């Protein structure tokens, strides 16, 4: 089952995460191979408070989508990118821009944006409580191993993260999103 | 690859050689030492080879937990080196030893033909004796202990770089020369809690920590924030990329010691004339890792000279 550390909040757990993305606050989401950190993609504040709370990062911002429309709507997307996005593999997907469209921060100066699809069933219930896309990056201060145990994000990403969606399953191998692409007539994995 | 030091450890293996220490101590309660000295230029900001070759084997004497008596002085001199230099040499040596509060009992002066040695080399050996409760040795760290640093990182090897290779900076660097045994002496009242002793020399303080992980089996992190160090010498490397932490000082001891008694360590040192910079700048880790943490905890591992 899940659980939201943070500020009190009644309702269910997606529910809270939800509300927390929409007042421009950072969360740390307990996934599949480890903790991301999410904030509402469209918000520049809560993007630039993370890119602060980050500090040595500079690196650009993968960002999750609800669907393939919604992809269509920021990134020229081929069938074979759409493919990749579909599969169940289930990676980021390194799409080219069409037109500024997201927050400042995400991938400023960049012709491309990391864009992924829900993944576990926590994202599908999440993406029917918000309208926006969500940054989801690296559960990590800078850019060391990302965390994978409940006490061990509760206790590094303190400084980053405002609340949290945990859950009572262990992580056994922690293992980062794969971040792939298609060029030149094959897919190029980065 | 001067693999020179792997062919000395195997020939002369025993005991004391394994250990690697600053110093062998002998009959349990005298220490014994060794160093020769090559600098060029031989007279340098903050200092010279003579009063180099004095206080390197003080220091080193003391490493132990000891008081340093004793000296010996061995000269190399080419043909036809300038004799008012070596006067100015010597009586820096003179200077040295007195206020280290040292003798140079023994000693040897050789003369080669000229263009056998560039100029003149000196060797110093050292005897001191053991304090009452000493007990330091590079083996004997354990995770816990703190770790400090007597004052400013980089000094000397930015001060003879300088000199040498003619680099004119914003501000004149001096080197940091000096003897630490009056220093050492106020440390170890505190006994047993002091662990380790050693001067980052050649390959500075890097180079210590990792000597301090290999042979004690532990690991040691430190703090980018907690390193001490003059604005000229953070500058001078900032302009060639390098890192302070791979300079060679003159005038500095790394300290590891118990918990419990490193705040009663700082005190020590910040009272002393050769102390006053000072600084706690990590702690000995479980990790048989060097490692060290920038601002808000970005960890990453010191790399080696
Ligand atoms: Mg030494």
């Amino acid at each position: 089952s899940l659980s939201f550390v943070g500020e009190g909040c009644f309702d269910d757990e997606i529910k809270c995460v939800a509300k927390a993305l929409k007042e421009g606050k950072i969360v740390a989401i307990k996934g599949i191979g480890g903790f991301h950190l999410a904030v509402n993609a469209l918000d520049d504040e809560a993007v630039a408070t993370l890119r602060r709370r980050k500090k040595r990062y500079g690196k650009p911002f993968a960002v999750m989508m609800r669907d393939v429309e919604e992809v269509k709507k920021y990134c020229i997307v081929s069938p074979e990118e759409e493919r990749l996005l579909l599969s169940q593999r289930r990676p980021i997907v390194l799409l080219k821009k069409k037109g500024e469209k997201l927050a400042k921060g995400i991938a400023d100066d960049l012709d491309t944006l990391g864009v992924m699809l829900p993944y576990a069933p926590i994202h599908y219930l999440l993406m029917e409580e918000i309208d926006f896309p969500i940054v989801m990056t690296s559960g990590n201060v800078s850019e060391e191993p990302i965390c994978k145990d409940n006490e061990e994000a509760l206790e590094k990403l303190k400084d980053i993260a405002d609340v949290f969606l945990l859950n009572n399953r262990d992580i056994v191998n922690r293992i980062d999103d794969s971040v792939t692409s298609f060029n030149a007539g094959a897919e190029r994995i980065i | 690859g001067a693999l020179i030091e792997e062919v000395f450890a195997d020939a002369f293996d025993n005991e004391y050689i394994r250990a690697m220490e600053d110093a062998a101590l002998l009959f349990g309660n005298i220490t014994l030492t060794t160093d020769s000295f090559t600098v060029k230029p031989l007279f340098f900001p903050g200092g010279d080879i003579g009063k180099l070759a004095v206080c390197g084997t003080v220091n080193d004497a003391s490493m132990r937990g000891a008081k340093p008596l004793f000296l010996t002085a061995a000269f190399i001199i080419e043909e036809g080196f300038p004799v008012e230099d070596l006067k100015k040499i010597v009586k820096s040596m003179a200077e040295a030893a007195k206020e280290a509060g040292v003798k140079i009992v023994a000693g040897d002066t050789k003369v080669v033909e000229k263009g056998s040695v560039d100029r003149i080399f000196i060797n110093t050996s050292g005897i001191g004796v053991l304090y009452e409760g000493a007990n330091v040795s590079i083996k004997n760290a354990k995770p816990g202990d703190i770790v400090l640093i007597s004052g400013t990182i980089g000094d000397h090897g930015m001060a003879v770089m300088s000199a040498r290779e003619e680099l004119q900076f914003d501000t004149p660097i001096f080197s940091d020369v000096a003897p630490l045994n009056g220093l050492i002496e106020k440390l170890m009242t505190l006994g047993e809690a002091i662990k380790v002793l050693r001067d980052p020399t050649r390959g500075g303080v890097a180079e210590v920590l990792y000597e301090i992980s290999k042979m004690s089996g532990v690991g040691i992190k430190i703090y980018e924030e907690k390193l001490p160090v003059k604005e000229s010498v953070k500058s001078a490397c900032e302009f060639m990329g390098i890192d302070f932490l791979h300079l060679a000082n003159e005038g500095k001891v790394v300290v590891v010691v118990e918990r419990d008694y490193a705040e009663k360590a700082l005190e020590i040192m910040k009272s002393h004339e050769y102390g006053k910079d000072a600084e706690i700048i990590g702690e000995v880790n479980d990790s048989k890792l060097v490692t060290i943490n920038t601002i808000y905890g970005t960890s990453r591992i010191v790399d080696r000279p």
